[PDB]
C-alpha cells in the first residue's frame, strides 16, 4: 500500500519524464527548422559592427535620413535606421514590397526597442552598436514601429511608421 | 525571550521575513495602479496625491521591481534557505553572520532606497546602461546583493560541520536543497557582481565616461536568469519539505526531490542569452545553444509538477477521497497554508508554458519585449513564489514568534490567498492577450489611450485585475499587521518542530552520486565557462563605451 | 496507479501545447 504506491508513483514519473522529454526535444527540431527558413532573417547578425553614437547623425549612412534607404541587391535594399529620444528616422521609412529587407539601425542615446507590428521584426537597439536584421514585405501598405525598450520618459508615444509600396 | 536566547536564529529569521514583506508591501503599493494602466485607465494623479514623492510612472515601475522581484524576494530566500537547514540539522547558524547578512540587506536597501525615492535612478530593476541611475543606486544594490554571499557562507558552515560529525552519512534533504541552491547563486551572482565592480560603480562614480551596452547586458543576464531560481527554490524547498505535511501525506521520492535541486545548480546559470535573443552582436550558435539548455532547465520543474502533483494526491486519498478528483477535495483547503502554494502551482502550468514559448529562440520574437512576458512572471513570482511566502505566515511567524493565529486570522488568509491568486490569473489573461496583440511592456499606454485599440478586451482584464488585487494587497497589509503586532504570546507555538514531511526504498546509489557536492558544483561552474566564456571573452576584447543619459 | 498525478500533467502537457503551436503558427502567420 505504502511501498505499492511508491513503485507505481516512480514508475509513472518516469514515463512521464521521458515525454516530457520527447516533447521538448520536438520543440528543438521544431526551432531548428524555423532557423533554417527566411522566417530566420529577423535573427540579428552575430556580428559586431560598432559605431560612435555621437557623431553617427553628423557624419556616415544615418547622417541624412532621405538617403537611408539604398538598393544593394537585384531585389534588395539596406535601411539605415536611426532609433532615438524620441522617434525614429526617416519617418517614414518608404520600401518596396517583395524586396528584401536589410535594416541597419542604430541608437545615439539609449537603449530603444524596434518592433515592427504586424510582423516578427523585433530588435534591441544599442548605442554603438548596428543593430542588422532581415524581412520581407509581403503585404503592402503602413506598418508602425513600436519601442518595447523603456528607454525614458517619451517611451510610450515613440512610434514609427514604415510605408510599404505597392 | 528564553527562546531567543537558546534559538537565536529564530529573531533574524523573522527580521528577513518582516523587512521581506514590508519589501513587498510598498512595491506591491503600484501594483494596481499599474494594472489599470494595462487597462488604459490613468490613476496616477491619485497615487500622485497619495505619495507626493512619485514623478513618473517609471519611477512607480522601477520601484515596483526592485521592491519585489530584487529585495523582498530575496529576504525570503535567506529566511527560509538558511532557517530550515538549520532546524533539519538542529544547529546553531553563526549568529554573528547571520546579524551581518541581515544588516548589509537592510543598509544597502536603505542606501539604494534614497535616490530611488528622490527620483535619481528611475532606470528600471534592469537598470541597462546607457540610463545612468546615481552612484547610490548601484552601490546600495550592490552591498544589497552581496549580503547573500555571506548567507552562503553560514549555510556551508553549518553543512560541513554536519559532516564532521558524521562522516559517511549523506546530507539530509533540505540541507541538500539548500547547499546547492547556494552554490548554484554563488556562480550566479557573479555576472551581476563583475557588471557592477568592472563598469557600473566606476561608471557611476564618474571614474570612466561610459559603458558598453552589450556587455553590461551579457553580464546582467548571467545573473538574470538563475536570479530566478534563486527566487524559485526557497517556495520549492517548502512545497517538497514541508506542503506534503500540510496536505496531509508524504514526500512521494527524496531522490526525486534531490535530483531536481541538482538540475538547477548545473543548468540555472549557462542560459541567460534567453534574454538577448533580440540583442546585436552575439552570435546566433550561441542563441541555440542557449535556447536548447533553456529547454532542459525546463526538466526539473517538469520532474516538480510531477513529484508534487503525486504528493498531492497521496495526501487526498490518506484523507479519504477517492475517484479521478475526489483527493483534491479531501485536502485542507480550509487551511491557508497548504492553499496558498498548491493554488500558486495551479498558475505555474501556465506560467511554465509561457516560459517554454520564450525559451525558443525565434518565437522569442513574437513577444519579446511585449505584456506577454509580465503575463509570464506574475504567473510565477508574483503569484507562485509571492503565494508561498503568504503562506508561511500562517506556521512560520508563530514557529518564530510564538503569536498564534486565531480563527479569525485563518479566514482572512484564505481570503486574501485567493484573491491574490485570482487577480493574478485574471492580469494574466490581460497580459498574455495584450502581449499578444503588441502591446509594449515597461509603457504608460494609459496616456496614449488611442494606441491600442485592438487591446480593448484584455484591457477589461486588466482593469479587473487591479481592483481585485487592490483589494487583496488592502487585506494582506491588515493581515499582516493584525498576526504581527498582535497582544498574545504562546511560547509552547515557538518550540514545536516545523511541519516537515515524512518520506514514503530507494536508490541508494543515485543519492551518494548526487552527494557529491564539489563535483556538482565544479561541472556546474565549467557549464558556464563554456557556455559563458567564447562570447564574453570576443565582447571584452571589442569594448564600445557611450556617453550615459538621464531621461527623466 | 497515480491517475489524478497523471491528471494534472495532461492539462500541464495541453497547456505548453496549446501555448506553443499557438505561438508557433503565430510566428509564421508574421514571417
Ligand atoms: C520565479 C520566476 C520565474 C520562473 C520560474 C521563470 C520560469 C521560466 N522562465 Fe521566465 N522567462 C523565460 C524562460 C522561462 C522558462 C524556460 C521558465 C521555466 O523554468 C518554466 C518551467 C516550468 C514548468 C514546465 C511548470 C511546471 C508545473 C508545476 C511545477 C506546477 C504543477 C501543479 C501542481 C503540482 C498543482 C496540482 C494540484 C492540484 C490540487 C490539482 C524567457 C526566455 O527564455 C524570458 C525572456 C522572454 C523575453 O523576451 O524577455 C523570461 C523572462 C522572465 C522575466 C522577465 C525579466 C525582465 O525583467 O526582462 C522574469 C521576471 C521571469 C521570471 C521567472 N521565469 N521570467
Ligand atoms: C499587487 C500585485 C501585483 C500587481 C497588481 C502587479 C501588476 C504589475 C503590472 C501591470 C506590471 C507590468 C508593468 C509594465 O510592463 O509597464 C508589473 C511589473 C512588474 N511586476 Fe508586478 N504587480 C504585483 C505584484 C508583484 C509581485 C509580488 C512581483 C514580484 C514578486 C511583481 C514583480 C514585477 C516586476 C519585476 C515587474 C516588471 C518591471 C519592469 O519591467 O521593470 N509584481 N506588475
Ligand atoms: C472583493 C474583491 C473583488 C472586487 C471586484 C469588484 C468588481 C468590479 C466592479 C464591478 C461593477 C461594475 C463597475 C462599472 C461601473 C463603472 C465603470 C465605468 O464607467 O468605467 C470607468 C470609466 O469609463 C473610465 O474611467
Ligand atoms: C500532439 C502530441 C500528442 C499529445 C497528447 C497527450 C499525451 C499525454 C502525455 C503523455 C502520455 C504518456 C502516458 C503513457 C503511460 C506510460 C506508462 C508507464 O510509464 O508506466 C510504467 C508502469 O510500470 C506501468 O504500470
Ligand atoms: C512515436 C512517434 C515518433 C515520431 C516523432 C515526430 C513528431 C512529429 C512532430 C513534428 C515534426 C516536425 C515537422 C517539421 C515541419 C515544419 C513545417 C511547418 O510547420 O511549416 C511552416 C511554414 O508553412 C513553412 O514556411
Ligand atoms: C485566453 C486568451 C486569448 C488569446 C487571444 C488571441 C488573440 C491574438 C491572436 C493573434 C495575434 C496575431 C497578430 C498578428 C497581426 C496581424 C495584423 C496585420 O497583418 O497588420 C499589419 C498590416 O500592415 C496591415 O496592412
Ligand atoms: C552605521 C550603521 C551601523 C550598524 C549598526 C549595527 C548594530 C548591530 C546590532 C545587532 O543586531 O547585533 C547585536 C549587538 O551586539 C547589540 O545588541
Ligand atoms: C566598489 C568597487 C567599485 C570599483 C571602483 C573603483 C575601483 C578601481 C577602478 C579603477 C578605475 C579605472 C580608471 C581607468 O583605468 O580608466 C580607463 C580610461 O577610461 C581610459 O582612458
Ligand atoms: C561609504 C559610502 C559611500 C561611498 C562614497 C562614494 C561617493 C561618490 C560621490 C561622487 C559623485 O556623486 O559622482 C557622481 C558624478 O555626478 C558622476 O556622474
Ligand atoms: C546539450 C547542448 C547542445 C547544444 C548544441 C545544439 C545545436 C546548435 C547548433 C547549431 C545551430 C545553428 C544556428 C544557425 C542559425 C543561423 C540562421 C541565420 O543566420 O539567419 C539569419
Ligand atoms: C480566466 C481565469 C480566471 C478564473 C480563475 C480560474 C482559475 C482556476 C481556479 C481555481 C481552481 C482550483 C481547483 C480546486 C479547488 C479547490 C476547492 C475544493 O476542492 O473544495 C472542496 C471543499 O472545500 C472540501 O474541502
Ligand atoms: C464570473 C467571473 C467572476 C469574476 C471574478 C471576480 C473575482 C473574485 C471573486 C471572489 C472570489 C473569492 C474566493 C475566496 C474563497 C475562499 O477563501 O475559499 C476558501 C475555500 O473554502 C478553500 O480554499
Ligand atoms: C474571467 C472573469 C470575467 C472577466 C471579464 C469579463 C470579460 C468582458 C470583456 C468584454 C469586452 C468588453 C469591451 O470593453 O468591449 C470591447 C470593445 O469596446 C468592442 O467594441
Ligand atoms: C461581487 C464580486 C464579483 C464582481 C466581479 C466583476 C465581474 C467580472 C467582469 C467584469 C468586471 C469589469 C470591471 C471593469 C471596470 C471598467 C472597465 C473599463 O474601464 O472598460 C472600458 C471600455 O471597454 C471602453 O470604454
Ligand atoms: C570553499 C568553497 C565551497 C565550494 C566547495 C564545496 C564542496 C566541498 O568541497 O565540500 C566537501 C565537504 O566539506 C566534505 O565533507
Ligand atoms: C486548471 C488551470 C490550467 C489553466 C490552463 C490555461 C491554458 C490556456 C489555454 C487556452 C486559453 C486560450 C483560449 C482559446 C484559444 C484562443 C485562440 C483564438 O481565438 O485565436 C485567435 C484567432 O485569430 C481567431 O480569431
Ligand atoms: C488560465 C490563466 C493563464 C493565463 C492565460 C494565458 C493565455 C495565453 C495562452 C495561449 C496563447 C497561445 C497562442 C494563441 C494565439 C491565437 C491565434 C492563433 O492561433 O494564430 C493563428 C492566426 O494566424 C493569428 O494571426
Ligand atoms: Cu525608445 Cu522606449
Ligand atoms: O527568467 O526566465
Ligand atoms: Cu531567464
Amino acid at each position: 500500500d505504502e511501498h505499492k504506491a511508491h513503485k507505481a508513483i516512480l514508475a509513472y514519473e518516469k514515463g512521464w519524464l521521458a515525454f516530457s522529454l520527447a516533447m521538448l526535444f520536438v520543440f528543438i527540431a521544431l526551432i531548428a527548422y524555423t532557423l533554417a527558413t527566411h522566417t530566420a532573417g529577423v535573427i540579428p547578425a552575430g556580428k559586431l559592427e560598432r559605431v560612435d553614437p555621437t557623431t553617427v547623425r553628423q557624419e556616415g549612412p544615418w547622417a541624412d535620413p532621405a538617403q537611408a534607404v539604398v538598393q544593394t541587391g537585384p531585389n534588395q535594399y539596406t535601411v539605415y535606421v536611426l532609433a532615438f529620444a524620441f522617434g525614429y528616422q526617416p519617418n517614414p521609412i518608404e520600401v518596396p514590397q517583395g524586396a528584401e529587407i536589410v535594416f541597419k539601425i542604430t541608437s545615439p542615446d539609449v537603449i530603444h526597442g524596434f518592433h515592427v507590428e504586424g510582423t516578427n521584426i523585433n530588435v534591441e537597439v544599442l548605442p554603438g552598436e548596428v543593430s542588422t536584421v532581415r524581412y520581407t514585405f509581403k503585404r503592402p501598405g503602413e506598418y508602425r514601429i513600436i519601442c518595447n525598450q523603456y528607454c525614458g520618459l517619451g517611451h510610450q508615444n515613440m512610434f514609427g511608421t514604415i510605408v510599404v509600396k505597392e | 525571550s528564553r527562546v531567543y536566547e537558546a534559538y537565536p536564529e529564530k529573531k533574524a529569521t523573522l527580521y528577513f521575513l518582516v523587512l521581506g514583506f514590508l519589501a513587498l508591501i510598498v512595491g506591491s503599493l503600484f501594483g494596481p495602479f499599474q494594472a489599470l494602466n494595462y487597462g488604459n485607465v490613468d490613476a496616477y494623479p491619485l497615487l500622485k496625491r497619495l505619495l507626493p514623492f512619485v514623478q513618473s510612472y517609471y519611477q512607480g515601475l522601477t520601484l515596483h521591481g526592485v521592491l519585489n522581484a530584487i529585495v523582498f524576494t530575496q529576504l525570503f530566500a535567506q529566511a527560509i534557505m538558511v532557517y530550515l537547514p538549520a532546524r533539519e540539522l538542529n544547529m546553531r547558524p553563526n549568529m554573528g553572520l547571520m546579524w551581518l547578512s541581515w544588516w548589509m540587506a537592510f543598509i544597502g536597501l536603505v542606501v539604494a532606497a534614497l535616490p530611488l525615492l528622490a527620483n535619481e535612478a528611475t532606470v528600471l530593476w534592469t537598470f541597462y546602461p546607457p540610463l545612468k541611475g546615481h552612484w547610490a543606486f548601484y552601490l546600495g544594490a550592490s552591498v544589497f546583493v552581496l549580503s547573500t554571499w555571506v548567507s552562503i557562507y553560514i549555510v556551508l558552515d553549518l553543512w560541513r560541520r554536519w559532516k564532521a560529525a558524521n562522516p559517511g552519512k549523506v546530507t539530509p534533504l533540505v540541507t541538500y536543497m539548500a547547499v546547492v541552491f547556494w552554490l548554484m547563486w554563488f556562480l550566479a551572482s557573479l555576472g551581476l557582481v563583475l557588471e557592477a565592480v568592472l563598469f557600473l560603480l566606476p561608471w557611476s562614480f564618474g571614474l570612466v565616461e561610459g559603458v558598453d551596452p552589450l556587455v553590461a547586458r551579457t553580464l546582467f543576464w548571467w545573473t538574470g536568469h538563475p536570479i530566478v531560481y534563486f527566487w524559485l527554490l526557497p517556495a520549492y524547498a517548502i512545497i517538497y519539505t514541508i506542503l506534503p505535511k500540510q496536505a496531509g501525506g508524504k514526500l512521494v521520492s527524496d531522490p526525486m526531490a534531490r535530483l531536481a535541486f541538482l538540475l538547477f545548480l548545473l543548468l540555472s546559470t549557462p542560459v541567460g542569452f534567453h534574454h538577448q535573443f533580440a540583442d546585436p552582436g552575439i552570435d546566433p550558435t550561441w542563441k541555440m545553444i542557449h535556447s536548447v539548455l533553456t529547454l532542459f532547465v525546463a526538466v526539473p520543474s517538469l520532474m516538480t509538477a510531477f513529484t508534487v502533483a503525486a504528493s498531492l494526491e497521496f495526501a487526498g486519498r490518506l484523507r479519504g477521497g477517492r475517484g479521478l478528483f475526489g483527493w483534491i477535495r479531501a485536502l485542507p483547503w480550509d487551511n491557508p497554508a497548504f492553499v496558498a502554494p498548491v493554488l500558486g502551482l495551479l498558475g505555474f502550468i501556465p506560467g511554465g508554458a509561457g516560459g517554454i514559448v520564450n525559451a525558443s529562440f525565434t518565437l522569442d520574437y513574437v513577444v519579446h519585449n511585449t505584456a506577454w512576458v509580465p503575463g509570464h512572471f506574475h504567473l510565477q513570482v508574483a503569484s507562485l513564489v509571492t503565494l508561498t511566502a503568504m503562506g508561511s505566515l500562517y506556521w512560520l511567524l508563530p514557529n518564530l514568534t510564538g503569536k498564534p493565529i486565531s480563527d479569525a486570522q485563518r479566514r482572512l488568509g484564505l481570503a486574501v490567498v485567493w484573491l491574490w491568486f485570482l487577480g493574478m490569473m485574471i492580469m494574466a489573461v490581460g497580459l498574455h492577450w495584450a502581449g499578444l496583440l503588441n502591446v509594449p511592456r515597461r509603457a504608460y499606454i494609459a496616456q496614449v489611450p488611442d494606441a491600442y485599440p485592438h487591446a480593448a478586451v484584455p484591457m477589461v482584464f486588466n482593469v479587473l485585475a487591479g481592483i481585485v488585487l487592490l483589494v487583496a494587497l488592502l487585506l494582506f497589509i491588515y493581515g499582516l499587521f493584525s498576526v504581527l503586532l498582535s497582544r498574545e504570546r504562546k511560547p509552547e507555538l515557538a518550540e514545536a518542530p516545523l511541519p516537515f514531511a515524512e518520506v514514503i526504498p530507494e536508490d541508494r546509489r543515485l543519492v551518494l552520486a548526487m552527494d557529491r557536492i564539489g563535483f556538482w558544483f565544479a561541472v556546474a561552474a565549467i557549464l558556464v565557462v563554456l557556455a559563458y566564456g567564447p562570447t564574453l571573452v570576443q565582447l571584452f576584447g571589442h569594448l564600445n563605451p557611450v556617453p550615459g543619459w538621464r531621461l527623466w | 496507479k497515480p491517475k489524478g498525478a497523471l491528471a494534472v500533467i495532461l492539462v500541464l502537457t495541453l497547456t505548453i501545447l496549446v501555448f506553443w503551436l499557438g505561438v508557433y503558427a503565430v510566428f509564421f502567420a508574421r514571417g
